[PDB]
């Protein structure tokens, strides 16, 4: 029973993305430390947006699933869903691979899943410091 | 105390109190010490060192054109001071006496395609294609590898 | 639950930038050891209120970042938002590379969140005494 | 929360500059030492003005920045921080480099903060009989 | 007291006090002293400096045109008095008596591209381009090195 | 313990460890004794 209108509160004037329960400066560091910088800061923030977008995506997703139910688009959401796939489907273009090569995941149902914590991580990957540094 | 059984691929260090001097012994042997000498810890393990692999050691061993291991005319060790050797994969090469591992086994790192690695030169040195690679110059090193 | 309209009281009559919670004595100290006399007073002044205005765009946005959501441009502050955002796209450009030559990190991103404290700095770097010596 | 209505008391007729929290006498003290009777009665005041406008323009500064944020020109002093940038910006060029002859600090930043005593100066300075003078 | 073991790398001080003259032993080596000598404090290392680093030790050692160290007729050591000697990375040299060491190991300076350092010269000298470099001279260093 | 003060016209007999042989040591000398040696006795006039 996650807060939905405070979710509807969080929708951005141009359709993209504590609620979430994520450790969000682990996971600005560890995307520093792969190195983002390299991108403009124009293109680390649309990278970012991007990031946070998938993520509640696949965070909602889990959910629907768990109940029972790029093809994204309940009647009080499907505006915001939809202007978010339709961004979603228009900015993933731009970055091919970025998912592997900010070592994330093979693609975006792997590196949202894997950074979304209900799934268990092989030892010889470097995610370890993005779910285990919060529980301190 | 004076029965010093070593492991196969072990080593200790043992003081020579007549003359302040260390020294290692190696393999899977047994050792026997005198009066005056003193084994300073328990028979450790020569580190190992895998492929796609690597590790620092502070104050390397100098060595000859061969690569054996100089020694003084006081019996003792010679090394490199404050200086760091980077060592790929090889045998279980022990670690003579005030020599501290900094870096351990850590990975050689894979560098993704369309991505590159910033390096810059702390020191003066000559690369093997021929530069005379001034201090505080920067690379460009991208690449599948 | 930062004060926001404290927020919205101190946006100067240009457009850019304790409540912050930084040693600015300190960051003062560094930034004079640096040598920033070397640029005039005017250029100076433009300096630091490029500075500041890039770590108060740091920090809102690791504030929304924890919410979960050059491209910052909620209703209450978007006016303000964007003249800032107008100020810095067009004042970064008189300086190239300034973060690196005063050795606060690689672009703004870097140099601004180690500034702002939510991420740790290694040991080779001298940025350990602005973060250190407000802990007396 | 230093005395504001009481600073706009201070603020001269023509449009120069115990809240300032300074030894003024031993500043004074100090100022003769390094010879400013060289320059006339009128020179000797026009300097004294121009560097106590100059510090009282660091203090507030210093002020702004711990909120957070010859190009000072809050809507309660705009016209005198109008003015005083103003008079500054014509009464500097007279004396150029006035601060290193006079040994105060290397530019107006250098010299008003190092005197303001918000940072700590080498031992190989003379300037320590004028921030430990007043500690007794 | 009378036993003195020096580790390898280390020294001390001893005190003639016969003549109230003192001097270092240094090396791997095993001490015995006299009733009339008194060893001044336990063997402290003999200070190294890396690469990329330097040091500055009061009242430096006066030297030959070799660089062997200059001694009293009464056995006592030639110092330079109040002087200052910058020494760059080389072996772990000894500190002779009546020296201090007031900078530590610190880093040499790297100068970032499009900036540049203001020098003053303190003492009248000659520099190696070949200018009599008057004191309070200014200098513009610039450069990536 | 270590030091041995030998005085002129005596000697002493110390036993090395690492080869179970002893010695005699004369003379109006000083003597420094190892780790494995150890003087059997005082020293006693020749």
């Amino acid at each position: 029973a996650v807060p939905w209108t405070e979710l509807l509160s969080l929708q951005t004037e141009d359709g993209f993305w504590l609620i979430l329960n994520l450790n969000t400066n682990g996971l600005h560091s560890f995307l520093k430390q792969k190195g983002i910088q390299s991108l403009g800061v124009k293109g680390r923030e649309c990278l970012l947006d991007l990031i946070a977008t998938m993520l509640v995506l696949q965070f909602i997703r889990t959910r629907l699933e768990k109940e029972g139910i790029m093809k994204m688009d309940i009647p009080w959401a499907f505006e915001a869903i939809k202007q978010a796939s339709e961004w979603v489907r228009r900015t993933e273009g731009q970055y091919p691979s970025i998912c592997p090569r900010l070592e994330l995941g093979n693609d975006w149902d792997s590196a949202t899943k894997q950074l979304l914590g209900l799934q268990p991580i092989s030892t010889v990957s470097p995610l370890h410091r993005v779910l285990h540094y919060s529980q301190g | 105390e004076f029965i010093i059984r070593i492991p196969p691929y072990h080593y200790i260090h043992v003081l020579d109190q007549n003359s302040n001097v260390s020294r290692v012994e190696v393999g899977p042997k047994t050792y026997i010490r005198q009066d005056n000498e003193r084994v300073l810890f328990a028979p450790m393990r020569m580190v190992t060192v895998p492929p796609r692999h690597y590790c620092t050691v502070a104050n390397p061993v100098s060595r000859d054109a061969q690569g054996l291991v100089l020694f003084d005319v006081t019996g003792q060790v010679r090394l490199r001071h404050a200086d760091l050797e980077i060592r790929l994969a090889q045998d279980p090469f022990p670690l003579y006496p005030g020599e501290v591992l900094e870096k351990d086994i850590t990975p050689l790192q894979v560098v993704l395609p369309n991505t590159a690695l910033h390096l810059k030169a702390l020191l003066d040195f000559e690369d093997k294609d021929g530069d005379k690679v001034v201090a505080g110059d920067e690379w460009l090193f991208e690449g599948p590898g």
